[PDB]
């Protein structure tokens, strides 16, 4: 019952990300870039692999309303198409990575998309999906995932780094012992202090919402916990950092708790969103009862993608697509009150 | 051209091992025209030993796949016709759990099959021809319980539209009541109801999670402390997605009697209030008692309406 401003926006264009998700919306500047997902075509299984097509698709939101319209691209693109993919960008070059394709689990090696160019390029490391990355502007991070290509591997608690100007992975030996095979996890930074953060993940049948954050400086792990309303044990959950009070923003995505010797199966979904400020470790559940109704508010859903984006004069969360239950193509944003 | 198509490096060492050895003094055998059959007997035990070995592979291999096709033919047969209104609903909760039954028993066949390759690596540093096997092993299984829960949820997918080759009500299905309670329209079915899993009572959706947890809860291999509920997750949403017509088609059906209820509103009856208030707003008028008595006509009209 704190603060919040649901809104659905509007689309415009033939052109639009329908019935996606496990896409990125990635944010640099004014360069809001959609990238991969999944749909489907139900005309042929060629159709079925261009699902999550390689289309990059732009937007040119206006007071809510959104104009879609697909960039073109040049260079080494990749002839399938792609989701779980991690993505990060250099300041004028995306920088994509990992993801799986749907057919053969053929994951795919590094590429980026020089944006002022408009073009690809192949620069070139488990072979994983579902992991998450990072750039710490001189370092690109990856951890956790799975693997699977050739050997059918499991989840993993490894990590790397990518040098982007000596063009070669190297591999952070793990000081802290506790991080466990984990994918489908969150991984982002605090601006406190220059580190990672863990916020649990999927292993083995059973989710996870441990906090690990890595020390680059010290190429070392700590272990924080939490408490104040948290999300016990979810994944797939839209995200969206806040640098100025260091604030984690979740909604939703695949949640439910049992013991492993059950079947546990019964990942319901949540449409509540929380945060966590990261300098009091408190999460706080940003729900709210003084507003209209409770039933304009999205609906429970994982493997949508976010963002932080300003609609109308404000930073906000955005939440596109997505898996209420199956298949979205609703765009939300709940405006971020004052509280910043 | 027998240990390339399982493509294993273990049963190429085999390979390398095997060989016809013939001596240079067996270059001196055949011109004696005596009895000489030594050097074929010495390949020929060496080849018997790999043809047995190649025997065992085979059926290593044909058993593995064979299991999986049970889980399907299993599945596809017990969900084509459901026909499960909440009490036969109950009673297939029972017959699933048959379902689960055959899961189980090529459980039992998962022990006895990680035996037989057991026998069929016939190696010492085992694990690692492990790896190579249980790998591919593993996604084929995955592979057999999408294709699975595939058709499953195909079968209750193709029972939406009344209107393509026939009508869709053809059985008795699932029976919903409407009734006015507290002076309003109220489905004990509600929509809702019958839609999302709330306190009162759980339906379709919550049916379909049980399915989902009773096709996916096989023993795997790689230390056996997991399940592979999570490779379905991932496949379904990866190409097949029969959820997503569930979805679509469900809140469908849900738009469609949201609909059938304003049409319901549509009575043109009052709010249900009191008597006394328009009968005193009436008095206010002060009219004779036949506007009255036309009142109880249309009153009546109502009630022939109803």
């Amino acid at each position: 019952p704190q603060p919040l401003v649901w809104t659905q926006l509007k689309q415009t264009g033939t052109t639009q990300p329908t019935a996606r998700s496990g896409h990125t919306i990635i944010t640099v500047g004014k360069t809001h870039i959609m990238f991969g997902g999944l749909d489907n075509d139900k005309n042929n299984y060629k159709d079925g692999k261009i699902a999550p097509n390689n289309q990059v698709f732009t937007l040119k939101l206006t007071q809510n309303n959104c104009e879609w319209r697909q960039i073109a691209c040049q260079g080494d693109v990749p002839l399938p198409r792609c989701y779980h993919a991690s993505c990060a960008i250099s300041a004028d070059k995306m920088l994509v990575f990992g993801g799986s394709y749907t057919s053969n689990l053929r994951f795919n090696d590094t590429y980026i998309l020089k944006t002022t160019s408009y073009q690809w390029s192949k620069p070139a490391p488990q072979p994983r999906y579902g992991h998450s990355a990072t750039f710490f502007e001189g370092k690109v991070y990856i951890f956790g995932g799975h693997g699977g290509i050739n050997y059918q591997r499991l989840a993993f608690n490894d990590l790397y780094v990518l040098e982007t100007e000596n063009f070669e992975w190297t591999r952070l030996e793990p000081k802290g012992n506790p991080p466990d095979p984990r994918g489908g996890h969150s991984a982002a930074m605090m601006a406190n202090k220059p580190q990672l953060m863990i916020f649990g993940g999927w292993s083995f049948t059973s989710q996870y919402s441990n906090i690990m954050i890595y020390d680059i400086e010290k190429d070392e792990w700590v272990d924080p916990e939490i408490a104040h309303e948290i999300p016990k044990w979810n994944l797939s959950g839209i995200m969206a950092p806040s640098i100025p009070s260091w604030k984690y923003f979740i909604f939703g995505g695949s949640v439910g708790s049992f013991e492993e010797g059950g079947n546990r199966t019964n990942s319901r979904f949540v449409d509540d969103s929380f945060v966590l400020d990261i300098d009091t470790l408190s999460w706080s559940s940003i729900n709210l009862e003084a507003d209209e109704t409770s039933k304009a508010v999205c609906k429970p859903r994982p493997r949508e993608s976010a963002s932080i984006f300003y609609d109308s004069g404000e930073s906000r969360a955005i939440v596109f697509g997505g898996w209420a239950n199956n298949w979205l193509n609703d765009l939300w944003a709940l405006n971020v009150s004052t509280i910043t | 051209t027998c240990l390339l198509p399982v493509e294993e490096p273990l049963v190429k060492k085999k390979i390398q091992d095997m060989e016809e050895e013939v001596k240079p003094g067996i270059e001196e055998i055949r011109w004696k025209s005596t009895n000489i059959d030594q050097f074929i007997s010495k390949s020929k035990s060496i080849v018997d030993q790999l043809f047995e070995t190649v025997n065992k592979m085979k059926d290593s291999l044909q058993k593995i796949h064979k299991s999986l096709a049970n889980f399907n033919v299993k599945i596809i047969e017990r969900k084509n016709r459901p026909m499960s209104p909440d009490d036969y609903d109950q009673f297939l909760k029972a017959i699933f759990s048959n379902k689960l039954t055959i899961v189980k028993d090529n459980g039992n066949q998962i022990q006895k099959l990680v035996k037989e390759v057991l026998d069929a690596v016939k190696a010492d540093k085992k694990q690692n021809s492990w790896k190579n096997y249980n790998d591919y092993v593993n996604v084929i299984v995955i592979e057999g319980i999408s294709t699975a829960i595939q058709t499953a949820l195909l079968h209750l997918n193709e029972q939406i539209n009344p209107v393509f080759i026939k009508r869709n009500d053809i059985s008795p299905l699932f029976d919903i009541r409407l009734e006015l309670g507290q002076s309003g329209i109220q489905f004990d079915p509600e929509i809702g109801e019958s839609s999302n899993q709330l306190t009162v009572r759980n339906t379709i959706r919550n049916w379909i999670n049980d399915f989902f947890n009773i096709a996916g809860t096989i023993q795997r291999l790689d230390t056996t402390m997991p399940g592979d509920f999570l490779q379905e997750i991932r496949s379904f949403f990866e190409i097949k997605q029969c959820l997503a017509m569930i979805t679509q088609n469900l809140e469908w059906i849900e738009n469609e009697c949201n609909q059938f209820r304003a049409r319901f509103d549509t009575y043109s009856y009052l709010w249900t209030e009191d008597e006394n208030p328009l009968l005193k707003g009436c008095r206010a008028k002060i009219p004779n008692l036949d506007l009255f008595d036309e009142k109880i006509t249309h009153l009546k009209a109502i009630q022939q309406e109803i």
